[PDB]
RNA sequence: GCGAAGAACCUUACCUGGUCUUGACAUCCACGGAAGUUUUCAGAGAUGAGAAUGUGCCUUCGGGAACCGUGAGACAGGUG
RNA sequence: ACGACCAGGGCUACACACGUGCUACAAUGGCGCAUACAAAGAGAAGCGACCUCGCGAGAGCAAGCGGACCUCAUAAAGUGCGUCGUAGUCCGGAUUGGAGUCUGCAACUCGACUCCAUGAAGUCGGAAUCGCUAGUAAUCGUGGAUCAGAAUGCCACGGUG
């Protein structure tokens, strides 16, 4: 994509909610090619998120998705084999992409039972802005704004 | 050109020629066809005088024990004499390279520490303990001067009814040597066709000067690890496959370093002749 | 009960905790514990041992345990005794329920060796 | 291939009339329980060569027994070595 | 173990295991054929199955009998 | 040759088909085992009298051979003859009787095959494959074609090698591939080597 | 997981053993079997050995076509 | 003769390494149950209902219908509940046992099926490859092809993504 960059492709969202973010996202875990089944692990997560943000099951997402998502970044491609270090403003398709992914890549193949708890258990602390997937908003940043010496 | 064929080992190379000490031992100066190539100094070969000058129409180079780029320069050298002194620096990789091509070859070396005399007390003890660790490893050393020639008998018997040759750099007194040993100085040295010399004790000895202020030849890295026999067993130590005798977890080559249970210096050797080939 | 796949195959899904408890295989070990009917969606050792026990006594009419590890033994042994194929492979320390010898034979020639 | 590989088969049908008898896909309509009834489950003094076991699918152009395709009489290779061009009443490649 | 419903049997080698019966167990016999199947019926002697070059004697134990004359006899030969 | 040439993709797409029997599945291998097997024979019938393709039907299935000949007069031969035997064996051979139709080609040096064959059957008397070739590839550019290209493989001039040597001779296409490309090979098969000879013409393109 | 869309043997070639050698195949010719048939036995089978049957047109039921091999070359053979 | 025939053996051996695969590991995962939407493939030696049984294997028996006529043959992921609770587990399945069953002349070597019994490693893969960016990754079924007998593969097959 030297010629011309890109984001994501074949998504599918939820039928209730209609929600991109929640779709990319839900989207994810597969590698399972089918969020015929996916979807439904993290509702339970998102639902005591739900409670846990005393909203919905789709806004149980959205706030720890907030926190979660990254605001600036540093970026490569790598323009002459060169290490960009410079501090630049993440991109949107990133922003998500990125974000919704890291939420979910912490709550993997664990040691027990459900998922529900799994996820659950992940989906809160994303909400407090201590979770491991804001804690990447919250690192990102911190590398950016320190570094510019190097082209 | 042609001749009458008769044997003949070559007892040298003439430059341009190569000279043939025939069956008999009569030496001649002998021409070398256009159509044979496969011929050393050491090789036994039809040679044929013309109808002096001689032709050479057949050869026996043996088999390799022994290269430069990588080409045999004879065979049946049983013992590789891997001959040092410092000059004109040195390193405990060079000795090393030597070595893990000697074991390589699966030519024996005999480890000849030279200047043995040259070295005092503590000097001629460091360098014992030196050339103890690749004795350790399994390499005997002969302590010789290079100038007094020592250890000569030791060395000597050690040629008998075999084919030896002198390793090392820049004249360490190997070229000296070689003169004892000879009982006549034919090198002397200081700061793949060539010539061969025949011991009485029994067996042979081949040298050049050219060889000894040294650079080095093309390898292959299974070799330089042949050098080094005991990482076989190490190879098995971690994993069915273990790393790669070098760092990584479980690199069990890399483990018994750390141990000491290999000396290090055949891995740090395995790499200065690594990194070369590459 | 234990059930001669010699553990309470309780608390799990139940009877199938006894597949791979010897002897009582997994079929077996499932028309025991449904001879006192104990759960096998949740536990075995929820009830009255006695009436498992006896099914620990109908299945000490089964094939289990040590003498079914033996028969296992034994059988395998005949097949030497004679020298098979079955025979043969087992005295060969190969495979009698297979694995390419060429190729990670493991399993039953070590979990991987060189 | 050669010759043989085809050629093998043309020479195994003959011995019947001189010596033997006749049977040939009527030996085994007795052989279970179709219903074991043994009655030529039981002879071997007379020749062992042959079953369709021993049949294997001789390339017709080669005697290739294998390689073979049962859609063509060949083996593969003349298989698509025919097919490409044509001079059969249809055929595409076209992205398929 | 494992079935298949029709072992086997041949006659010029069944025939010979009656030749091992009337000659009793002697020596072994030699047939190519593995075909046929080991039995007690094959104690009558212990019975050599080609096996490229090698005829080789079965053992007419017969705690294999579900198992053709090759099954006990060797075919390949390997380390 | 090398390459999955340019027909390295075509097949019956755009292709009319010379056996265009519609034969059915069943039979339809031998349909076309009797067809090639007409088409073995055919071509090795009217190998003199110039078949320049054969197609076959079997309308209603009944075998029907038709023949584009360079001459269609030594291919029905004289009194009948010629196309006779092909009656005989077409029939007993496509086993769907015989009917054996004979035209005139269009043009030899339209075809491929008979520039090839020509060039290979002029190069067997002692003449190169130079003037073979050229005699043809050029009277094939003259108007016996627009384009025409050879393009060999195997042993070239007895070399060891089997790359792209060729004699492409007009506008010829190789890759715009809905092009006339009436494409053969023949080859000497040399008893030096192999030449491959290949031979298109093109015919123009569709 | 390379050419089998099949390597049990077979296939099969290749081991390995066993066969054959105008060759296993070929082709004519003779020749016999017409053709071609009916059936037994024995050998690992290769094949080894038995008895049976029918030959239509032309016609050494050989031939010719039968249709095969032999046998023998001519001729035949090779994924040798 | 290498021609060439056969028998029977040989691949596929085994310290093995390796590739190139296959597979676990699981968590909704394994496990029980409940429970819809695929498509695409295949038929007349045929495909093959019923039927019948067999868990099945198998086995016994068998219509329709040359295929929008019947039938091979059917999606499963999907979907509705429990369970268990990454436990070498119901994971996970090696390993084996023990026997059914199958195909092929016979599989006994070097052929294929169920049950039963047995149930490693493996817990996510060191070092170390590639792939891939959508219907890809990736995934559910599904299938063909041809092999006498065998589709980790190919060749196919549509779902879901």
């Amino acid at each position: 994509p030297r010629r011309r960059v890109i984001g994501q492709r074949k998504i599918l969202p939820d039928p209730k909610f209609g929600s991109e973010l929640l779709a990319k996202f839900v989207n994810i875990l597969m590698v399972d090619g089918k969020k015929s089944t996916a979807e439904s692990i993290v509702y339970s997560a998102l639902e005591t998120l739900a409670q846990r943000s005393g909203k919905s099951e789709l806004e149980a997402f959205e706030v720890a998705l907030e926190n979660v998502r990254p605001t600036v970044e540093v970026k490569s491609r790598r323009v002459g084999g060169s290490t960009y270090q410079v501090p630049v403003e993440v991109r949107p398709v990133r922003r998500n992409a990125l974000a919704m992914r890291w939420i979910v890549e912490a709550a993997r193949k664990r040691g027990d039972k459900s998922m529900a708890l799994r996820l659950a258990n992940e989906l809160s602390d994303a909400a407090e802005n201590k979770g491991t997937a804001v804690k990447k908003r919250e690192d990102v940043h911190r590398m950016a704004e320190a570094n510019k010496a190097f082209a | 050109l042609f001749g009458e064929p008769d044997e003949g080992i070559v007892i040298s190379r003439f430059g341009m020629h190569a000279d043939v000490e025939s069956a008999d031992g009569d030496v001649h100066r002998c021409n070398i066809r256009r159509t044979i190539r496969s011929l050393v100094t050491g090789d036994r070969v039809v040679w044929r005088p013309g109808k002096v000058k001689g032709i050479v129409e057949a050869v026996h180079e043996r088999t390799s024990v022994l290269t430069r780029p990588v080409k045999p320069i004879a065979a049946n050298i049983d013992q590789i004499v891997i001959v040092s002194a410092i000059l004109p620096e040195l390193s405990l990789n060079i000795i090393d390279r030597y070595l893990v091509a000697c074991e390589t070859l699966q030519i024996e070396p005999i480890i000849v520490l030279n200047k043995i005399d040259l070295l005092d007390d503590e000097g001629m003890a460091f360098v014992n303990e030196q050339m103890d660790i690749y004795r350790n490893i399994g390499y005997r050393v002969l302590m010789v001067s290079s100038h007094t020639q020592d250890g000569l008998k030791p060395l000597e018997e050690a040629l008998t009814g075999r084919i030896s040759i002198f390793a090392g750099q820049s004249g360490v007194g190997k070229s000296s040597l070689l003169n004892a040993l000879l009982g006549l100085q034919k090198e002397i040295l200081t700061n793949t066709a060539a010539r061969l010399y025949h011991f009485p004790h029994g067996g042979d000895v081949i040298d050049s000067p050219g060889v000894r202020e040294f650079g080095l030849w093309h390898l292959e890295p299974e070799q330089i690890t042949q050098g080094f026999v005991e990482f076989h067993d190490y190879l098995g130590l971690c994993k069915y496959r273990d790393c790669k005798h070098d760092t990584d977890p479980g690199c069990a080559i890399r483990e018994a370093v750390e141990e000491g249970k290999i000396a290090e210096t055949r891995f740090e050797n395995y790499h200065r002749i690594l990194e070369s080939m590459a | 009960a234990r059930i001669a796949g010699i553990n309470i195959p309780d608390h799990k899904h139940a009877v199938i905790a006894l597949t791979s408890i010897y002897g009582v295989g997994k079929t077996r070990s499932k028309a025991i514990l449904a001879a006192a009917g104990i759960a096998e969606d949740v536990k075995i050792s929820e009830l009255s041992e006695g009436q498992i026990d006896t099914l620990r006594d109908e299945v000490a009419k089964f094939v289990v345990e040590g003498d079914l590890r033996r028969e296992i033994s034994m059988s395998i042994k005949r097949l030497m005794d004679l020298g098979c194929y079955r025979g043969l492979r087992h005295r060969r320390g190969l495979p009698v329920r297979g694995q390419r010898t060429k190729t990670n034979a493991r399993t039953r020639k070590g979990p991987r060796k060189p | 291939a050669k010759q043989s590989m085809k050629a093998r088969e043309v020479k195994r049908v003959a011995l019947a009339d001189k010596y033997f008898a006749k049977r040939a896909e009527l030996k085994a309509i007795i052989s279970d329980v179709n219903a074991r009834w043994n009655a030529v489950l039981k002879l071997q003094t007379l020749p062992r060569d042959s079953s369709p076991s021993r049949q294997r699918n001789r390339c017709r152009q080669t005697g290739r027994p294998h390689g073979f395709l049962r859609k063509f009489g060949l083996s593969r290779i003349k298989v698509r070595e025919a097919a490409m061009r044509g001079e059969i009443p249809g055929l595409k490649k076209a992205s398929w | 173990r494992s079935l298949k419903k029709g072992p086997f049997i041949d006659l010029h080698l069944l025939k010979k295991v009656e030749k091992a019966v009337e000659s009793g167990d002697k020596k072994p016999l030699r047939t190519w054929s593995r075909r046929s199947t080991i039995f007690p019926n094959m104690i009558g002697l212990t019975i050599a199955v080609h096996n490229g070059r090698q005829h080789v004697p079965v053992f007419v134990t017969d705690e294999m009998v579900g198992h053709k004359l090759g099954e006990f006899a060797p075919t390949r030969t390997y380390r | 040759g090398q390459k999955v040439h340019p027909n390295g993709i075509r097949l019956g797409i755009v292709k009319p088909w010379n056996s265009t029997w519609f034969a059915n599945t069943k039979e339809f291998a031998d349909n076309l085992d009797s067809d090639f097997k007409v088409r073995q024979y055919l071509t090795k019938e009217l190998a003199k009298a110039s078949v320049s393709r054969i197609v076959i039907e079997r309308p209603a299935k009944s075998i029907r051979v038709t023949i584009h000949t360079a001459r269609p007069g030594i291919v029905i031969g004289k009194k009948g003859e010629d196309v006779e035997k092909l009656r005989k064996v077409v029939a007993d051979i496509a086993g769907v009787p015989a009917q054996i139709n004979i035209a005139e080609v269009r043009k030899p040096e339209l075809d491929a095959k008979l520039v090839a064959d020509s060039i290979t059957s002029q190069l067997e008397r002692r003449v190169m494959f130079r003037r073979a070739m050229k005699r043809a590839v050029q009277n094939a550019m003259r108007l016996g074609a627009k384009g025409i290209k050879v393009e060999v493989s195997g042993r070239l001039g007895g070399a060891e090698i089997a790359r792209t040597e060729w004699y492409r001779e007009g506008r010829v296409p190789l890759h715009t591939l809905r092009a006339d490309i009436d494409y053969n090979t023949s080859e000497a098969h040399t008893t030096y080597g192999v030449i491959g000879v290949k031979v298109w013409i093109f015919k123009g393109e569709i």
